[PDB]
């Protein structure tokens, strides 16, 4: 009895952001760069309802 | 600094602040010898001073 629906897309908003290192930073601007979330992207939203 | 954090930096981009492993008490960098030596001569020609 598995009802299988197509599934919707969701839109990123400025989230996905982490720490990337032990060094304490303050009060500081500075860039780097790595694998992070892109904003306002479309993502793979799933249900279980 | 931050329960995961160990050393921490400042727009020096210098470590400036380590934590210490056996107490968790941040403890602070300040480097010495500092500056150089001027000598003031009254002139060779009179008493050596
Ligand atoms: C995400 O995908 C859906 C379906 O293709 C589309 O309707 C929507 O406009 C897209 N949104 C973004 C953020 O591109
Ligand atoms: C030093 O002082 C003496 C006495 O005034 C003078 O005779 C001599 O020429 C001076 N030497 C120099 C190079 O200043």
């Amino acid at each position: 009895t598995r009802t299988q629906l197509p599934p919707a897309y969701t839109n990123s908003f400025t989230r996905g952001v982490y720490y990337p290192d032990k060094v304490f930073r303050s009060s500081v601007l500075h860039s780097t760069q790595d694998l992070f979330l892109p904003f306002f992207s479309n993502v793979t939203w799933f249900h279980a309802i | 600094f931050l329960p995961f954090q160990q050393f921490g930096r400042d727009i020096a981009d210098t470590t400036d602040a380590v934590r210490d492993p056996q107490t968790l008490e941040i403890l602070d960098i300040t480097p010495c010898s500092f500056g150089g030596v001027s000598v003031i001569t009254p002139g060779t020609n009179t008493s050596n001073q």
